[PDB]
């Protein structure tokens, strides 16, 4: 039993997204395809079920209207259409199959992420972060770098073309309204900066962007 | 809707330890056809959920002997006998007796260690950004343990809210410590007419809030 799901989409606000899920190799059984939304990290919300053989759907009363479940019996292809997408609906959506008796989701698809955003490809602004701020802790200097207002993801950041790889902490991006923002920090010994060069490297392939910010003193 | 409440919310273990996760429904799960339909899942790091036990104690295929489930009615437990490293991730409990299916919030298994104190660092907006017309003051609270930390932003004595973007690292696979970032974003105009900026961390290791400050020129 294998389930293939259509991968990521970027939907506009007040729009709809149709999502597919093909079941394979558990031919002849009466089993159901299930859709489960995972809001962010830990809340799983059961959306509904549909039998590809008979057509028996059943929704969670919270999603009826937001979500329309359909199947092409003839292909074993379930569908979920979500309409009037709001920023709030930006989650991962799983497809999984159950098989009689027990009633557990025993086989799961890989997930479908939907980012609901009104942005077109937006290039980031890369800002050096020099710790002038609150003077060195003695032995260590921590430097940062801030990547602001980019759509879609990802950007990639490395320090000194990845020659600097220890004491780097890169923070997950967050959809700052309808754009993303992420940062990273590197901790070097106090003799190193600025006697040695530390440079923030960024490339946002979705917009041809590559930038190098030497964090000048 | 049956609320599935699950405790702990986070369970720190050393590899090799016993672990138990409790889960209670708000109604009995004993169905009319005679069955209590309570299942358990593990979603390891960024993977899909994986069924471990169904109908409270039935181990699914390929799930080892270490993992067990038990209970009745309203009260259930998932037990691990030796937390091997492979087991670390979020476990949820789902009920399928009553409509709709619901799930608990999950119990994050994590590696326990000695409390660390945040290495706070605050960063003034960059020339570049102030030239853009905007100003982010960033504050990295690198490498603390436990993850319950509390960041506040203060500008000139009143506390600050509009403009804080907050994010976080998961347990680093090296030193078991978390790191989180705070960024306050205001106008060049409002930055220029204010002067002390305070990233004021509260962590459970110090009674004393960790305060990194700077003054735009003071």
């Amino acid at each position: 039993v294998q389930l293939q799901q259509s991968g990521p989409e970027l939907v506009k606000p007040g729009a709809s997204v149709r999502m597919s899920c093909k079941s394979s190799g558990y031919i002849f059984t009466d089993f159901y395809m299930n859709w489960v939304r995972q809001s962010h990290g830990k809340s799983l919300d059961y959306i509904g079920y549909i039998s590809p053989y008979s057509g028996v759907t059943g929704y969670n009363q919270k999603f009826k209207g937001k979500a329309t479940l359909t199947v092409d019996k003839s292909s074993s292809t379930a569908y979920m259409e979500l309409r009037s997408l709001t920023s709030e609906d930006s989650a991962v959506y799983y497809c999984a199959g159950s098989s009689g008796n027990k009633w557990a989701m025993d086989y799961w698809g890989h997930g479908a992420s939907v980012t609901v955003s009104s942005a077109k490809t937006t290039a980031p602004s890369v800002y050096p972060l020099a710790p002038v701020c609150g003077d060195t802790t003695g032995s260590s200097v921590t430097l940062g770098c801030l990547v602001k207002g980019y759509f879609p993801e990802p950007v990639t950041l490395t320090w000194n073309s990845g020659s600097l790889s220890s004491g780097v902490h890169t923070f997950p991006a967050v959809l700052q309204s309808d754009l993303y923002t992420l940062s990273s920090s590197v901790t070097v010994t106090s003799s190193t900066w600025p006697s040695q060069s530390i440079t923030c490297n960024v490339a946002h392939p979705a917009s041809s962007t590559k930038v190098d910010k030497k964090i000048e003193p | 809707d049956v609320v599935m409440t699950q405790t702990p919310l986070s369970l720190p273990v050393s590899l090799g330890d016993q672990a138990s996760i409790s889960c209670r429904s708000s109604q009995s799960l004993v169905h009319s056809n005679g069955n209590t339909y309570l299942n358990w899942y593990l979603q390891k790091a960024g993977q899909s959920p994986k069924l471990l036990i169904y109908k409270v104690s039935n181990r699914f295929s390929g799930v080892p002997d270490r993992f067990s489930g038990s209970g009745s009615g309203t009260d259930f437990t998932l037990k691990i006998s030796r937390v091997e490293a492979e087991d670390l991730g979020i476990y949820f409990c789902s009920q399928t007796t009553h409509v709709p299916p619901t799930f608990g919030g999950g119990t994050k298994l994590e590696i326990k260690r000695a409390d660390a104190a945040p290495t706070v660092s605050i960063f003034p907006p960059s020339s570049e950004q102030l030239t853009s017309g905007g100003a982010s003051v960033v504050c990295f609270l690198n490498n603390f343990y436990p993850k319950d930390i509390n960041v506040k932003w203060k500008i000139d004595g009143s506390e600050r809210q509009n403009g804080v973007l907050n994010s976080w690292t998961d347990q680093d696979s090296k030193d078991s410590t978390y790191s989180m970032s705070s960024t306050l974003t205001l106008t060049k105009d409002e930055y220029e007419r204010h002067n002390s900026y305070t990233c004021e961390a509260t962590h459970k290791t110090s009674t004393s809030p960790i305060v990194k400050s700077f003054n735009r020129n003071e």
